C-alpha cells in the first residue's frame, strides 16, 4: 500500500486536504527514507516536506501521523550535517521536545532518537537542544525506581541520546547541563545491559576529556571504582570506552590519578597491555604513560603491580603507535623516578628495545628515546656506573644508532645525540 | 554520532 | 623533575 511511492505521489498526498491521505503519504515517505540503499533524503528535503512533517508532530488528535512524521524526520536528521540542519531549520527541536511527554511509548522513543541525532551533530546543535529544555523531560523518562522495568530498546535510546548531550568540545557542554545529567549517568553506569553500559561509559569518556575541573565533576561522583569494574568486562564495546574514561582521568591531577590506582585499575593492565585489539594496547600504554608521569609513589605502584616487564614487552613488539606510547611511558618514568626505580627499569631489560627503536622514521619517537637515555645516564652518574651503561648500549648496537643520529635533519635530535657521544662515548 | 531507524 | 601528562588529542591527534 505505502511501499515504493514516488516523491511526487508523497507530495500529492501530503498536500491533500485529507488527514488520512496525509497519513498514508507520510508513512510512504517514512518507508522510502527507511530503505537500506540510497534513501532519497535530499529529494524529500527539496520537495519542501520537512515543514509539513514538523506540523504533523503537533497533531495530538492523530498519534499515527505523529509517529510516521517523527520517524521520517529522524531518518533525515540521521544524515549529513546539512540534512540535520534542514530538520532543525524546519522547527523540529521544540516539536520533538513536546513529544517526549507523549502517552505513546513508540512516539516518545522516536522523539528521544531524533533529539540524539540533532544533538550529535556538534556543539552548536547540542547546546541548542539544551536551550530548548530537552534535559528535564529526558531525565523524567528515567525517573523510575528500577531501570529494569523500562523496555530494553527504549532505555538504550535514552542512554545514547544523553551520551550525545555529553559529547563534543569547543565548547564542552554547559557546566550546569553536565551537573544535571551526571546523577542519571551514574545510575546508568550500574545497569546490567551491555549497550547501556557501553554508551554510559562513552558519555563519561566525553565528560572527562578536558581540563582538571571537568574531570573533578565526574571523579567527585564516585564512579572511578565502577569504571575499573567495567575496564575488566569481557565485552570489547564496554572495555573500549571504560579504558578511554580511565585514560582521560589520569591526564588530570596527581589526586585524580591516585583515585584510579586506589580503585585497583593497575591489576587489569597485564591483560590490557597484551590485548589482541591494537587500539586497546595503544590506549592502555597511553594510560600507563600518564601514570608514569605521576609521583614517585605512583611510579612505585606500577613497579609493585609487575607492570615494568609489560612495558618492556610493548616497547619490544607492538604496533608502532603503541611502541611510541611505550617510549613516552619510559621517558616519563625516567623523568620522575628515583635512582632505584630507574635501576630496576634497566634490570628489566629496557635498554635493548629502547635502542632498537632509534631506527624508526619518526622524529618524535627519536626525541623521546634520547631524553630517556639522558635520564638513565643521569641516574648512572649518581651511582658512578656510566661505563656499565655505555658498554650495555654499545653491545646491543645502540652506539651505532646514536652516532648516525648526529647527522639527522632535526636540530633537537642532532644536539641530544652529539651530547651523549661527547659525554659518555669518548 | 548519528543513527538511522531502518 | 617529572614526566609530562598528555591528553588523548596530544598523544594521537
Amino acid at each position: 500500500g505505502t511501499v515504493n511511492w514516488s516523491v511526487e505521489d508523497i507530495v500529492k498526498g501530503i498536500n491533500s486536504n485529507n488527514l488520512e491521505s496525509q497519513l498514508q503519504a507520510t508513512q510512504a515517505a517514512r518507508k522510502l527514507l527507511s530503505r537500506e540503499k540510497q534513501p532519497p533524503i535530499d529529494n524529500i528535503i527539496r520537495a519542501g516536506l520537512i515543514p509539513k512533517f514538523v506540523s504533523f508532530l503537533g497533531k495530538t488528535d492523530c498519534s499515527p501521523i505523529q509517529f510516521e512524521s517523527a520517524w521520517a524526520l529522524t531518518n533525515i536528521a540521521s544524515g549529513t550535517s546539512e540534512q540535520t540542519k534542514a530538520v532543525v531549520d524546519g522547527g523540529a527541536i521544540p516539536a520533538f521536545i513536546s513529544l517526549l511527554a507523549s502517552p505513546h511509548a513508540h512516539i516518545s522513543e522516536q522523539a528521544v532518537w531524533a533529539l540524539g541525532n540533532i544533538a550529535g551533530d556538534g556543539s552548536a546543535f547540542r547546546d541548542l537542544v539544551i536551550k530548548h529544555g530537552a534535559i528535564d523531560p529526558l531525565l523524567a523518562l528515567l525517573a523510575v525506581p528500577d531501570l529494569s522495568t523500562l523496555a530494553c530498546g527504549y532505555l538504550r535510546n535514552l542512554t545514547w541520546t544523553l551520551s550525545n548531550l555529553c559529547r563534543n568540545k569547543n565548547p564542552a557542554p554547559p557546566l550546569d547541563a553536565v551537573e544535571q545529567i551526571l546523577p542519571t549517568l551514574v545510575r546508568l553506569l550500574h545497569h546490567n545491559d551491555p549497550e547501556v553500559l557501553a554508551d554510559s561509559c562513552w558519555a563519561i569518556s566525553y565528560l572527562t576529556d578536558g581540563p582538571n575541573e571537568r574531570i573533578e565533576m565526574v571523579v567527585k561522583k564516585g564512579v572511578v571504582p565502577q569504571l575499573v569494574k567495567l575496564l575488566g568486562a569481557t565485552e570489547l564495546p564496554i572495555v573500549t570506552p571504560a579504558l578511554r574514561a580511565i585514560g582521560n582521568i589520569v591526564t588530570g591531577t596527581d589526586e585524580q590519578t591516585q583515585k584510579v590506582i586506589d580503585a585497583g585499575a593497575l591489576a587489569v593492565f597485564p591483560s590490557l597491555l597484551t590485548n589482541p585489539k591494537t587500539n586497546i594496547q595503544k590506549e592502555a600504554t597511553w594510560t600507563m604513560s600518564n601514570i608514569t608521569a605521576g609521583r614517585q609513589d605512583q611510579i612505585q605502584q606500577v613497579v609493585n603491580h609487575g607492570l615494568v616487564p609489560f612495558l618492556v614487552g610493548v616497547l619490544s613488539k607492538a604496533d608502532f603507535k603503541t611502541q611510541k606510547e611505550a617510549a613516552w611511558a619510559i621517558t616519563n618514568y625516567t623523568s620522575g623516578g628515583t635512582v632505584e626505580q630507574i635501576v630496576y627499569l634497566v634490570h628489566c631489560g629496557i635498554i635493548e628495545p629502547l635502542m632498537n627503536l632509534l631506527s624508526a622514521k619518526d622524529t618524535k619517537i627519536i626525541q623521546v628515546i634520547l631524553d630517556a637515555i639522558s635520564n638513565i645516564f643521569q641516574a648512572a652518574e649518581k651511582l658512578g656506573e656510566t661505563e656499565k651503561l655505555s658498554i650495555m648500549i654499545e653491545e646491543c648496537g645502540g652506539l651505532d644508532k646514536i652516532e648516525a643520529l648526529q647527522r639527522h635533519e632535526n636540530e633537537s635530535v642532532y644536539k641530544a645525540s652529539l651530547n651523549l657521544i661527547e659525554k659518555y662515548f669518548s | 554520532q548519528k543513527r538511522s531507524f531502518s
